[PDB]
RNA sequence: UAAUAGCGCCGCAAUUCAUGCUGCUUGCAGCCUCUGAAUUUUGUUAAAUGAGGGUUAGUUUGACUGCAGUCUUGCUUUCUGACCCUGGUAGCUGCUCACCCUGAUGCUGCUGUCAAUAGACAGGAUAGGUGCGCUCCCAGCAAUAAGGGCGCGGAUGUACUGCUG
């Protein structure tokens, strides 16, 4: 449901100066917090193997860092900012390093798994008959499906019998009369040995870094290689790989996590204004275009409407919900601070702006609340609980707001939407009690007047991609790409399929689960490459160059982002489903919207 | 149909310190092949277009040497004897001669592409890197044909009296 | 890259005689004056990534003729970096 | 002079139905006047796409209250228009070249005038090849993909853009 809305800052130098020295002073402490994990921490294996990192570790390496001689200038809000930032960092990072290590081991199975008829008559010193004999009593068995086979592998060896479950395993859970080509087989067999070749490679990944803006190290490495020798060729191209480095340019920004933190006022001008907890000596400008400033009016308001009332509405329903600080890339010369472009980034939960929308947001976090005081019934905690009990008691009491009745659509209706490469969406509307489509959509209707654009964004991908190598071959800085035309597009689709879904009062929008397509790809055609260029690895990766670029060119992602975010927005119920192999893309489409109103029970 | 014939290739017995390369190279002219063709035969295909020219960046795994070995009729660890030891560093852009031993053995031995190895001590001479008279590099040990530079024509064997 | 004159100048100190046109003393002298005249470019235009691919060569050349050297003759390999200042 | 072919787009023409058009049988009959999918065709002062590099806190897409009245901000991006340029000297620095053959995701390609030297002057995004483009093709160059040939000097214990500038 969140937002993202942005505003410049203006301020006098002074005030744009005095707070690019804290940034640049803030910016270090968060490179030495990273360290203390990367390499100073002991327990760090232990949070790899949980996933997780301990909630408060990042404020136990900072709290000494607070009287640090480098550290010491900065206000309590700036620290908490930093540990905002590293906290976030290795709680992405863990995350990461933990699904990969899940997806290795739950392949690895498979690898084991995964025998040739052949093998398995060998291995059940049995008929492959014998096999689908047993096939049928484990089906018979089991009536989740997938897994219990899969743990009936893990289980249950059963005197080499569960060669019976892989069986069902390598046929998707299902029984089969045919007995397979070994060719197709070592086809397939190999794709899961390149699945984890490529995975015991990722398993490893460069330990999060810092962005030193100080230069130091490659000042300092470039006086070492000019005028010293190295003892080695790994120590001549340690120098290399660090001289190579690009540095960078610009501070990590602040992050103001409450919203109270941020102080709104009115100028003697008419213009609306800014400060922060700890920097309330810098009153900032706001400047915006009026197809936003009704945010930015309405932040004030929300304000005003709390200090009018003695303290008793809550923040917990302020339309803003985080502000992030940070200073955009300016262009020519000039110091830092009048090169560069205060920028204010407001999180803001939309569906806050109306009084039904609040409400829907009151009853989310009074029961979020009640749970939270339930299960933790000592000191400090005692007086969390009255910060929790004070904002559940505050919640009720409204502001006064927009209102407009909620969208409402039917719950047997449903838009399937198929992604593909040549079709980056298609649209089928599909009334399930029916069985019947009251519409379709294909690309040349769902985005109308801009149809070129599809043409636009293939000719400069093919045009841009080729100035690039040329400018690359010759040292030129520029360097240019068509993403944003792609994401302009992508948001286009997003804003037509949802017309659509509230043009036929559809009660959701079906989005396929495409999952790792770009993986998967790079896999099948390295396993069928290798089959035409045997030894020769150059020739084996220029197979199907154009196919494998295309496929980490898609952008699925963002397109199913884009629907999500302009969806829930709007109201519309998301649901997922299975995306045929076969059929055209409004077949796709069809078959997709009605397996996900199948799956509804 | 043969007569009671077991099948058979135009096998070659390895000299006592030759190269893979070098060996390969004899292979491939007792029996007329190609490098490609050699590479085929032993089913890793084009693998063997590298092993001539020394360019073991990723270096000849087990499974490699045993399917040469099942052409060659020599096991996968006299086939190793023919590489460098592990961590023994080689380089593979000069090739390099001791000539006066050419005469003892006409082979490209594998120890004087080590980067350790600067004078042959069978004869306490410095190893040589181009031809002594016309300053020619010497061509890939797999195609030591005729044992004589390729542009002056001089042989191996005459080299002796022209190092160091 | 260096003027006539200064190449004149350079080989006619390191090289072992006039027509020294090429030995090791001469050729990673010249680099190691190219690398002093480059490193104080290099250093103030920071954005001249075209810069960097010719130092980073420059240097590893610099490296293979001082390791040839240092096995070849080890009495010319330590006067040749006592003359050019290097560490 | 040349650019025949291949590949990607753009419509134009059908041919086949529907997500469309007439009926009521709310699912059939019927056709292509539209709006759309699929295949195949085309290169017709047909039609439609059409990347030489740059320029505005630009306009419209906005909020609230019963389609009328108030308030309005200049953020981050995608197009369509329009206009401008096709650059100037003052240093620093990378790469490339003895000389040849093959010729690469190599460079170059507009109109007019003067020279017919390789370059000036004045116009200009129509700018080599086709309806429009390319790593494709044609023409010239090719040392600055790469491989091979090979001259005289330096080094020659594996280093040698290391010489011929």
């Amino acid at each position: 449901s969140q937002i993202t809305i942005q505003a410049r800052l203006i301020s006098f130098e002074s005030n744009r100066q005095q707070l690019w020295k804290l940034m640049a002073d803030l910016n270090t402490p968060l490179i030495n917090e990273l360290l203390c994990q990367l390499g100073q921490h002991p327990d760090f294996e232990k949070w790899q193997q949980k996933g997780k990192l301990p909630s408060t570790v990042v404020s136990q390496l900072c709290q000494p860092l607070k009287t640090d001689p480098r550290f010491a200038g900065q206000p309590s809000r700036l620290y908490m900012s930093a540990i905002h930032i590293v906290d976030y960092i290795y709680k992405s990072w863990l995350a990461i390093q933990k699904r990969l290590q899940q997806q290795l081991d739950g392949k690895t199975r498979w690898l084991e798994m995964l025998n040739s008829d052949a093998e398995l008559v060998e291995l059940s010193g049995d008929t492959l008959e014998a096999i689908r004999v047993k096939a049928a009593e484990i089906l018979a068995i089991a009536m989740s499906l997938s897994k219990t086979l899969f743990d009936a592998y893990q289980e249950t060896e059963d005197i080499k019998s569960r060669s019976a479950i892989s069986y069902l395993l390598k046929n998707g859970c299902k029984l089969t009369d045919k007995e397979e080509d070994s060719e197709k087989f070592a086809k397939r067999r190999r794709q899961v040995e390149i699945q984890i070749q490529r995975l015991t490679e990722k398993l490893i990944s460069r330990m999060p870094k810092g962005r030193d803006l100080t230069n130091a190290k490659w000042l300092e490495t470039l006086l070492t290689a000019t005028t010293t020798v190295a003892e080695d060729n790994a120590q001549a191209k340690r120098w290399q790989d660090i001289l190579l480095t690009r540095s960078s340019s610009l501070p990590f920004p602040l992050v103001f996590e409450t919203n109270e933190d941020m102080v709104w006022s009115k100028n003697q001008k008419g213009r609306l204004c800014v400060h922060f907890n700890g920097l309330s000596d810098l009153i900032f400008e706001v400047y915006c275009g009026n197809r936003q400033l009704h945010w930015f009016q309405r932040f004030l308001e929300d304000q005003q409407t709390k200090r009018k009332s003695k303290n008793q509405h809550s923040s917990g329903l302020f339309t803003l919900r985080n502000g992030h600080l940070v200073w955009l890339e300016g262009e020519g010369k000039g110091e830092p601070w009048n090169l560069h472009h205060l920028t204010l980034y407001c999180c803001v939960d939309n569906r806050l702006w109306t009084e039904e929308g609040t409400e829907i947001v009151r009853q989310e976090k009074a029961d979020e609340i009640t749970k939270f005081i339930t299960n933790m019934k000592s000191d400090t905690q005692q007086a969390l609980i009255q910060r929790k009990q004070s904002t559940l008691t505050r919640i009720n009491n409204s502001f006064e707001r927009p209102s407009q009745p909620l969208y409402q659509g039917q719950s047997h209706i449903l838009v399937g939407v198929s992604l593909g490469l040549e079709k980056p969406a298609t649209v089928a509307v599909v009334d399930a009690i029916a069985n019947k489509v009251l519409a379709y959509r294909s690309i040349k209707q769902l985005l109308g007047d801009n149809y070129e654009l599809l043409n636009r964004q293939r000719r400069q991908q093919q045009y841009l991609s080729h100035e690039r190598h040329k400018a690359q071959k010759n040292f030129s800085p520029n360097q240019f790409g068509a993403s944003e035309l792609g994401q302009h597009i992508d948001r286009l689709l997003a804003k037509a399929i949802v017309a659509l879904a509230r043009t036929y009062k559809a009660g959701s929008i079906v989005l396929p689960k495409l999952g790792d397509m770009r993986e998967v790809v790079q896999s099948e055609i390295q396993a069928i490459a290798e089959q035409k260029f045997p030894g020769y690895i150059e020739g084996q990766q220029k197979y199907a160059k154009q196919y494998r670029v295309n496929v980490h060119r898609w952008s699925y992602g963002r397109l199913i982002q884009s629907i999500q975010s302009k969806a829930a927005q709007t109201g519309i119920v998301i649901e997922e489903g299975k995306q045929p192999i076969r059929g055209s893309p409004h077949d796709k489409a069809k078959e997709l919207a009605l397996s996900a109103y199948n799956l509804r029970l | 149909e043969a007569p009671d014939v077991k099948p058979w290739l135009f096998l070659i017995k390895p000299y006592e310190g030759e190269s893979l390369s070098h060996f390969l190279g004899r292979f491939r002219r007792a029996n007329h092949l190609s490098a490609s063709g050699l590479g085929t035969l032993a089913g890793i295909g084009a693998i063997v277009a590298r092993w001539e020219r020394f360019h073991f960046n990723p270096r000849p795994s087990q499974q490699e040497l045993e399917a040469i070995a099942s052409v060659v009729e020599v096991d996968a660890q006299r086939l190793a004897q023919m590489l460098p030891p592990a961590g023994v560093g080689m380089q593979h852009e000069p090739i390099r001669l001791c000539g006066a031993c050419y005469a003892e053995s006409p082979c490209h031995r594998i120890e004087w592409q080590y980067k350790s190895v600067w004078k042959c001590d069978r004869h306490q001479l410095k190893i040589l890197a181009k031809c002594p008279n016309c300053q020619a590099p010497f061509k890939m040990p797999a195609l030591w044909e005729d044992g004589c530079c390729h542009r002056c024509r001089m042989p191996f064997a005459e080299m002796a009296k022209l190092q160091k | 890259s260096l003027s006539t004159e200064a190449t004149a100048k350079i080989v006619s100190e390191f090289g072992r005689d006039a027509n020294d046109t090429g030995s090791t003393e001469v050729q990673v002298a010249l680099l190691t004056a190219q690398i002093n005249h480059l490193q104080g470019h290099f250093a103030e235009h920071k954005k001249d990534h075209h810069s960097r691919r010719g130092l980073l060569r420059m240097v590893s050349q610099r490296r293979k003729l001082l390791d040839y050297l240092k096995r070849k003759d080890v009495a010319r390999y330590t006067q040749l970096i006592e003359r050019l200042g290097l560490r």
